[PDB]
């Protein structure tokens, strides 16, 4: 998942 | 004696509170207290049943049998059906619906071909035989399908609800209803979100937590100012962030907490915006960082340097703390970047096209670019100019290829190192967004997943990412870590090493  | 609210910060809106939606780190851990897949994650880090009480797997592993636990309801009461699970796959693999995490459902017989226009949704092999049991029917035997199935594209949503009202996911109200832990009191865009028990929940005398306050600050000083005057239980990671400067300090005292965990920083590129169009250009780009520099100065978080793709906490891929070329190539870097301008006609940096590297507003990301776009000057004589914009917003530029340079970061989805590579198999995946795409590359993901034996599936992996690093279609900077202090008496909280967690059997001593 992308990662803030 | 111990409270039952827990106070945290996740920084920022979601992108999305649609489990079919949801590809992002805040969504995720909104998510994952608000909904339960047929798995969920124990505190030993494996799956185990959820919305499933049994698992059934064919012998050739191929077909998956679960059978819905008895009494499973939704928050508003409804039974949780096996209908809602087919319903949710076939959402999330409709084209129309514009999933991000389309293809994590790839695994799934029929479910590329739907996505991809040649099949019909109804020849998905995700089938609800009867409103207790799930037919599910993979391509290959695929031994972490239970993982997946904790992950959140994989959580059902409430058909009934989903049909009556397309927007059901937008807002909290009656029309959000949730089968988790927890459940979705309100949501203030860009302000906070409260979560409550969830008195349906079918595990509900195991969660002693009853309320969660979520709030959006996304200036890391205030989020640990809070922390310090106790109106935050947690300050950091995964869901918040320490300031950079704090981090010295807490280790000091004793209070810092790091682990090292499955993800990745790295700046993606457009390969289809010039001057990344070319690959020395990108490899140029790549060599010049200097990761050392950035992980003790900038960010000292005991990050390690990243020179692959794939965390060296993935069993097999230790060997990528070396990584597949030296940090802070300066000699190199600089061979690359005359090599580019000469396929160009070019003959001085100063003359490429205008470079922009974007990113996501953020304390740490605005202090890495700033480093970043010194080494390019310094070291290449490029420059670059910085933007930002929110993140929810952010998302959605990168993926509508409106960048040259991107930073982002991905942590793991489940416990394999393919994790990390299958993003970039198709040019069109819903989490590739660089444009890129190699023949050799998706041959060779393809077949590590009809090898079971681990060591030449290893290898086969191992080929894989050496031909992306060879193609650099991003630029790896470092392997995460999770940095975070909290109340000493908040236990029972789960951590698996993917970077995400859980509140569910979470309490205060």
């Amino acid at each position: 998942s992308n990662s803030s | 004696k111990g409270k039952t609210t827990l106070n945290i910060n996740i920084k920022t809106e979601p992108f999305s509170l649609h489990p079919g939606l949801a590809n992002d780190s805040v969504s995720g851990g909104v998510i994952r207290q608000t909904f339960e897949g047929l798995t969920r994650i124990n505190a030993d880090g494996e799956p185990e049943e959820g919305m499933a009480s049994k698992i059934e797997t064919s012998k050739d592993g191929k077909t998956y049998t679960f059978t819905i636990r008895d009494g499973v309801k939704w928050s508003n009461g409804d039974p949780v059906t096996a209908q809602d699970f087919e319903y949710a796959w076939k959402w999330a693999l409709d084209p129309n619906n514009e999933s991000q995490y389309a293809y994590q459902l790839y695994y799934i017989k029929g479910a590329e071909a739907a996505n991809t226009g040649k099949g019909s949704l109804d020849d998905v092999a995700v089938k609800a035989v009867n409103d207790k049991t799930l037919k599910v029917e993979l391509n290959n035997p695929t031994p972490y399908f239970t993982e997946l199935t904790a992950f959140y594209t994989y959580m059902p949503i409430n058909k009934k609800i989903a049909e009556k009202n397309k927007k059901w996911n937008t807002n909290a109200g009656d029309d959000y209803v949730s089968n988790g832990p927890f459940k979705m009191t309100a949501w203030k865009h860009s302000g906070s979100i409260t979560l409550e028990k969830n008195d349906q929940y079918w595990d509900k005398d195991k969660v002693k937590l009853k309320k969660i306050d979520m709030v959006m600050i996304n200036n890391n000083n205030t989020e640990l100012k809070k922390f310090q005057a106790g109106e935050l239980d947690w300050a950091g990671m995964p869901l918040g962030q320490l300031p950079t400067e704090s981090l010295p300090t807490l280790k000091k005292d004793g209070s810092l907490h790091v682990e090292p965990i499955a993800g990745v920083y790295w700046y993606k590129f457009n390969t289809e915006a010039k001057p990344l169009d070319n690959v020395n250009i990108r490899k140029a780009l790549t060599y010049s960082l200097d990761r050392q520099s950035i992980v003790k100065n900038v960010t000292q978080g005991e990050q390690i340097p990243a020179m692959a793709a794939v965390p060296p906490t993935m069993k097999g891929f230790e060997d990528n703390k070396e990584g597949y070329f030296k940090d802070n190539d300066v000699k190199t870097a600089k061979e690359y970047l005359e090599k580019g301008l000469k396929e160009m006609g070019l003959s001085k940096a100063s003359d490429l096209p205008k470079i922009k590297l974007s990113y996501n507003t953020d304390d740490a990301h605005a202090k890495i670019a700033q480093a970043v776009q010194e080494m390019w000057k310094k070291n290449l004589g490029v420059d670059v100019e910085l933007d930002n914009s929110e993140w929810n917003v952010y998302i959605d530029k990168l993926h509508s290829q409106d960048y040259q340079i991107g930073r982002m970061g991905w942590l793991g989805d489940f416990n394999d190192p393919i994790n990390f590579l299958e993003l970039f198999r198709d040019k069109n995946g819903g989490n590739n967004d660089t444009g890129w795409e190699n023949p050799e590359f998706k041959k060779l993901l393809n077949q590590s997943q009809t090898e079971t034996d681990k060591t030449k599936r290893a290898e086969l992996l191992k080929k894989a990412e050496g031909i992306f690093i060879d193609e650099m279609p991003v630029a790896p900077i470092y392997f995460y870590t999770d940095t975070w202090v909290q109340d000493e008496n908040l236990k029972g909280v789960i951590m698996p090493g993917t970077g995400e967690v859980y509140f569910r059997n979470a309490y205060f001593k």
